[PDB]
């Protein structure tokens, strides 16, 4: 059936039949496909929203047509059409019955072999590898004879098959047969080409892209050189704009459908640096929201990447971290915005699993620190009650997540929580709780900014004085603002950009006034009164700290 | 969107005191 | 910083401080203001109320740490509780470098114990240990109790009521000072022996689907640990293999076991180290532990007190949680009509659809 | 502007902790104890003085 | 299929033979310690050598002329390079057949002429350069054109070994990095010198061109997010493997500098790897003791071991001539693998 199908595949495209005089007229009726594509959605959208339970220790102890419709016929006439490199028919067809696509996955992987052909001489005439193109050759073979050393070359044969993708088993070449199955099809020139075929073949293809990494890295770097070639010039908003649109609506639904490939995400990040983050959040929020649901394979993906997710939470310890931090990383690090949520949450109200996640963030990319700084201002910003039901009490997630934030701003330093500062900048002009206590631990936890609540006579002496006196004394009342010298300046760094420092002093003392002319009972108004007031000192002890010689009477 | 349409700056935190005059009728 | 209002030195008010130690009980803000005078103390509470912590805190602040001279020596009646006292003066003497701990008890040799007493380097100020080998050392003039000002007794009524202890801490005492400070402490002096919020639900079904409905329980519901009551120990050890097995990380302490491995497992558990712990009625009072969220009945006791013992392993000190039984035969639901009488508790029948996770957290 | 302007430090020489310090502290000896921690205190008796 | 029956035949009761070393026969002696290390050890490219040094000082070199080390004279040396300072990395000069370079993390590059007839390793030469300069690896082109010497940081040479290694050219890594404190971890040779690949601590990546002898940065490329481990090269020059230590292993095509394939069963950082002559089989030494088997072409593991709490950091390399490999094994002593009858796979 092979071979036949292949000599009707080449008589198919020079003219001697018709391609829908053979369509018509092969084995599975229109019919009965669309049954068996009916039967595959329904068991797909099942098995995905609803789930399995995949027995692992379960009662182990006590005390054919398918196959048909998918080896023969209709779909293996397409798949070899594909291949013989006569893309129009199999355009044709699948423009009218897309869900042909999930009964197989061999017509994604060929129609991205047919545009990556089309696209790579584009692709090397940017980011330019052609220069580099020189370093694919192969060691010499070098023996030993009569005392003398003596090289020869390797010497392969070649093979022809019917497999489309070449190798190299060992000793020996194959290559596809039908040399000039290219022949009908012309490279791209110009970009302008690319999005012009994009718009057919990618539209196609659908959220499928990610079967075949390779492509988002091409197409991803395509983009990166060519926003760098005008980086003078007037016109980069309008190039920015437009890459803007072409990632939102082809390649970011293709990579969240990846599988532990952290790369890839990585390539697609280093393409998304360039924009301004407001778009950058409006594609994750879109993706989030209405992409997710009412679209079926990306619902199928991200319903496997949460259960994942939660299975491996529910296995985090202090044992097991060695080999569950890489597993939760690259998981995370692959397909994040819909795997991190049940972790912000776990962490939002269950104590040691904040400390565990602190620890295991050493090792995912770029782009999962910027959707984690997404889902965190989610959380902060979802609507809900701060304060406890009982009474004017704090409830019970505030400090825990105010941890994390802490434990993030001294761990990782490259996590850029720039945003979340602004947040605090602005929502302290309202008095939200969330606020001064982000503030608190941000400055108690990296700082190292003790109170001066209880000290004893000679201590408080001791802490006025000469540089080592007062150091001992520091390290004797358990405060370590020495030793964070370097993170300490990275936070007030992030603070000095847009300006922050005054307004948040002025901001944080006439606040406490306002707590002063509120209603409640006197044992909650005296505390926290002290408290504002102790924050401001500790506040200001930092900022002394940090900001010295000329840059504090700049910035004060 | 909203918490970031609240508007920022030098001119909004003046918020003026009261000034300590309390004026005659726990 | 409670302990700062008792008027102590400041290194060991920081010691105390990193000990987590926040508020006084009453027996602590009872008993030392008077012991720090040198006075004589006896002493009984309910057990786990920080009765250690008390002559601790004393020892330390009477305490001026002569080089070479052993003043205070506590005496107990076990090897593990004699570690367990010199952790406890190790952690209250974090801030107090001069000051030097040792322990002695049975099993090591008694060569070694006289070189570390006569090691400058190890020649210690405060000394716990057993009477019988204390006693082996001071008869032997292996230490020096010439200038002994502190004693302590802990767990005094075995001390008292066992002829071969009473004797040794006799023969302990008489080689003491007169003029010295005398404590005893136990949590349990008869009258005969110098002027001194928790969820409860259960599930009624059959043996034969127990091991797949934990596997989906233990799948499902959102824990911090879990713990695993069974009735025997052959039926735990068989669980913890197979639910290993499960990809499950899971401890196992019963009977039928070397003392040794059961402290192991035990002090591992408690630390976090792995999140499911399986055991039988062996701990079913006075374990302590916090982040125990979920209880699953594996099969159920005979008697209510003894299933209210269960449970009290989860909500610690009125905090939430979640406890769900399995009832399989006619005893189970005897048991569970019969708890409900005694408890004024309606224990319903859990439902398939599942709970709601922040009604237990 | 007298009282507001000044601090502790420069109206209290106690010369006492310096001198328990400077004792306690008896590698190159802690580098020469702190290279003579007793130059602060005699900056602290010029600006006591 | 024929490949995994061939690694487990290599796997067998016979086919296998205890390299005859010092530390074998002291273990011998010792069991019938502390184990120092295996520095490094690096084979002659016509597979017919091999050489090795301890963290003792002593750097061995056999003579391979028989399969179990039978007639394989060994010219053992007592701690050269200095009596304080031990050898850190060798290069075996691919132009003659005796002449070997050695790096002791010191400003001072010794070149020893290995004589075979007695047990004389001569030093023929010394090659020095700036007083505080701490070079600790050395490389030699494939060809034998081109020598590099790299330090730990700020410092990176690159000799004319055809001129009498004239000093050719230098370069500051932080010119190369452009990161906060990177500090150069592996690197290696593209088939052919005409491209050098390094791999820093921060992640980075870095192609550097070496053509004629001027330095010059070509690309950078933020392949990993932890320290790359190990980089090797495809011997038929079409894909270049890089290892990582946050659990990564993954082949990036040469033509286009992209990544083709990704190994999955990982779980654990990556000590070292391999691949076969023959650009076959990829070995594996992970960080939990031990090693995996896997197939190139597919991307499928094909063999595991366990290496069992001995020798706690181990070393792999596959013959250059035929398909056997080296591989440590119980207290730091090296154990040879075979068929006996199969010189090379196709044989098979």
């Amino acid at each position: 059936y092979e071979r036949y199908m292949d000599m009707c595949c080449i008589l198919l495209k020079n003219g001697f039949v018709n391609f829908y005089s053979i369509w018509d007229n092969v084995k599975p009726e229109m019919e009965f496909l669309q049954e068996y594509i009916q039967n595959l959605e329904t068991e797909l959208e099942e098995e995905s929203t609803k789930g399995v339970e995949n027995p692992l220790a379960m009662a182990a102890a006590l005390s054919k047509t398918q196959q048909d419709i998918l080896l023969f016929g209709k779909i293996k006439l397409l798949e070899r059409l594909l291949i013989h490199g006569c893309v129009i028919p199999v355009i044709h067809v699948l423009k009218q019955y897309p869900k042909v696509l999930y009964v197989s996955e061999s017509l994604s992987r060929y129609l991205g072999r047919v545009f990556e052909y089309l696209l790579n001489p584009l692709y090397t005439s940017m980011t330019s590898s052609g220069e580099s193109k020189d370093m694919a050759t192969a060691l010499m073979i070098t023996r030993i004879d009569n005392g003398i050393l003596a090289h020869k070359p390797r010497l392969i044969h070649k093979y022809k098959t019917h497999e489309p993708f070449e190798s190299l088993e060992l000793n020996s070449s194959y290559v596809f047969y039908y040399s000039e199955w290219n022949s009908n099809l012309t490279p791209f020139a110009s970009v302008n080409d690319l999005f012009e075929n994009s718009h057919i073949y990618l539209s196609i293809i659908g959220p499928y892209l990610g079967r075949i990494p390779t492509l988002l890295s091409k197409i991803s770097r395509i983009g990166v050189a060519d926003i760098q070639k005008n980086h003078g010039s007037e016109s980069l908003h309008v190039t920015i704009d437009k890459w803007i649109d072409y990632v939102r609506k082809f390649i970011f639904p293709a990579t969240s459908l990846l599988q532990n490939n952290p790369i890839a995400t990585s390539e697609v990040y280093e393409l998304m640096k360039f924009f301004p983050f407001e778009k950058r959040y409006f594609i994750y929020n879109e993706m989030m929201t209405k992409l997710s649901q009412d679209i079926l394979p990306l619902k199928v993906s991200f319903n496997k990447a949460e259960r994942e997710a939660k299975s491996i939470l529910k296995a985090l310890s202090i044992d097991t971290i060695a080999k569950e931090s890489r597993r939760f990383a690259k998981l995370i690090s692959t397909n994040p915005l819909a795997s991190l949520v049940p972790a912000v949450k776990q962490i939002e109200n269950y104590d040691k699993v904040s400390e565990l996640v602190v620890y295991t963030t050493k090792y995912f990319n770029d782009f999962a620190y910027d959707v984690l700084q997404f889902v965190l201002l989610l959380r902060l910003t979802y609507n809900r009650p701060a304060v406890q039901f009982d009474g004017v009490n704090q409830a019970m997630w505030v400090q825990r997540l105010s941890i994390f934030i802490a434990g993030l701003a001294k761990n990782c330093p490259n996590m850029d929580i720039s945003n979340i500062i602004t947040y605090i900048l602005k929502t302290l002009h309202n008095g939200n709780i969330i606020a001064v206590s982000i503030l608190k631990e941000l400055i108690i936890t990296v700082g190292g900014i003790r109170d001066l609540n209880e000290v004893n006579m000679k201590q408080l002496l001791m802490l006025n004085s000469g540089s080592p006196l007062k150091q001992y004394a520091r390290h004797l009342i358990y405060d370590f603002r020495d030793d964070n010298s370097v993170i300490s300046s990275r936070l007030t760094s992030f603070f000095t950009d847009q300006s922050a420092i005054s307004e948040i002093i002025l901001l944080l003392y006439t606040l406490n006034l306002k707590a002063n002319t509120q209603n409640s009972h006197y044992k909650i108004l005296s505390t926290r009164c002290d408290e504002m007031n102790t924050l401001l000192w500790s506040f200001i002890e930092l900022i002394k700290h940090c900001l010295k010689g000329k840059a504090f009477e700049e910035n004060v | 969107n909203n918490v970031w349409k609240i508007p920022t700056g030098l001119d909004k935190i003046e918020q003026e005191v009261k000034k300590p005059e309390g004026v005659y009728e726990i | 910083t409670g302990f700062k209002d008792f008027l102590l030195k400041p290194e060991l008010s920081r010691a105390i401080i990193d000990c987590g130690f926040e508020h006084p009980s009453e027996v602590q803000q009872h008993t030392i203001p008077q012991s720090i005078h040198g006075t004589d103390v006896l002493c009984q509470a309910k057990s786990g109320l920080g009765k250690t912590a008390v002559f601790v805190l004393s020892t330390l602040q009477q305490l001026d740490p002569v080089p070479g001279e052993v003043a205070v020596v506590v005496i107990c009646n076990a090897r593990e509780l004699a570690y367990q006292i010199r952790n406890e003066y190790l952690r209250f003497s974090k801030y107090m470098p001069d000051v030097k701990t040792a322990v002695f008890y049975g099993g090591t040799p008694i060569s070694k114990d006289a070189e570390l007493l006569k090691n400058k380097d190890t020649a210690p100020h405060i000394v716990v240990a057993t009477p019988g080998r204390l006693k082996a050392l001071v008869r032997e003039k292996y230490i020096d109790l010439s200038h002994v000002k502190n004693f302590v007794i802990d767990e005094c009524d075995k001390v008292l009521e066992e002829l071969d202890m009473r004797r040794d801490v006799q023969e302990i005492f008489r080689a003491t000072p007169r003029d010295k400070q005398v404590m005893m402490f136990s949590a349990t002096l008869s009258q005969e022996i110098q002027n001194p919020g928790l969820q409860q639900y259960y599930i009624k079904l059959e043996e034969r689907e127990k091991n797949r409905k934990l596997a989906q329980l233990l799948d499902d519901l959102e824990f911090n640990q879990v713990i695993i009551f069974v009735k025997s120990t052959t039926r735990a050890n068989e669980l913890t293999k197979l639910l290993n097995a499960s990809n499950f990380p899971a401890i196992t302490v019963h009977g039928h076991m070397k003392q040794e491995e059961r402290i192991a497992r035990y002090k591992a558990f408690k630390d976090f180290e792995k999140r499911i712990c399986v055991s039988t009625d062996v701990f079913g009072r006075g374990i302590d532990i916090e982040r125990i969220n979920l209880a699953i009945n594996y099969d159920l006791t005979n008697e209510a007190d003894q299933y209210l013992h269960r449970v009290g392993r989860a909500g610690r000190f009125g905090t939430k949680g979640l406890a769900i039984s399995f009832v399989s035969s006619k005893e189970d639901e005897e048991v569970l009509a019969k708890i409900q009488e005694r408890f004024d508790v309606k224990i319903a029948e859990f439902p398939e659809e599942g709970i709601d996770p922040s009604t237990y957290l | 502007t007298t009282f507001w302007r000044l601090s502790l430090y420069d109206i209290h020489f106690d010369k006492s902790l310096y001198d328990e310090r400077k004792n306690a502290l008896s590698k190159h000896l802690i580098q020469n104890q702190i290279k003579d921690i007793l130059v602060t205190g005699i900056s602290h008796q010029r600006a006591f003085k | 299929s024929v490949t995994s029956k061939y690694l487990q035949s290599t796997f067998s009761k016979g086919n296998t033979s205890h390299i005859e070393d010092k530390r074998f026969i002291h273990v011998s002696s010792r069991s019938h310690i502390t184990p120092n290390e295996i520095l490094s050890l690096k084979f002659h490219v016509s597979g017919s050598s091999m050489a090795y040094s301890r963290m003792d000082g002593s750097l061995t070199v056999w003579f391979i002329k028989d399969a179990s080390f039978d007639k394989s004279v060994e010219v053992y040396i007592p701690d050269c390079c200095g009596s304080d300072k031990l050898a850190t990395d060798l290069s075996w000069n691919p132009t003659s057949l005796n002449q070997i370079a050695v790096v002791s993390n010191s400003s001072e590059i010794s070149l020893l002429l290995i004589n075979e007839k007695s047990l004389t390793a001569s030093k023929l030469r010394t090659l020095s350069l700036g007083s505080k300069t701490k070079v600790n690896t050395c490389l030699y082109d494939p060809l034998g054109n081109w020598l590099l010497a790299a330090t730990k940081s700020e410092k990176i040479y690159l000799f004319d070994v055809k001129k009498d290694h004239s000093s050719v050219c230098s370069l500051n890594i932080s010119d190369i990095s452009q990161e906060d404190n990177d500090v150069v971890y592996s690197l290696a040779w593209s088939n052919g010198g005409s491209h050098i690949f390094i791999g820093f601590k921060s992640g980075y990546l870095a192609i550097l061109k070496a053509k004629h002898g001027i330095l010059e940065v070509c690309t950078k490329i933020k392949a990993h997010t932890g320290p790359i481990t190990e980089i090797k090269m495809d011997p038929w020059g079409r894909n270049f493997i890089t290892g990582s230590i946050d659990g990564n292993c993954y082949v990036w095509n040469m033509k286009s500098l992209c990544c083709e394939l990704i190994i999955n069963d990982l779980n654990s950082a990556v000590t070292t790897l391999d691949v076969c002559h023959l650009g076959k089989i990829l070995g594996i030494c992970t960080e939990d003791e031990m090693v995996y088997f896997y197939d190139l072409n597919s991307g499928n593991l094909l063999h595991s071991k366990s290496l069992a709490n001995y020798k706690t950091d181990p070393v792999l390399k596959f013959y250059p001539d035929k398909s056997w490999y080296i591989m440590s094994g119980k207290n730091d002593t090296l154990s040879n693998h075979f068929v006996k009858n199969e010189k090379n796979l196709i044989t098979y």
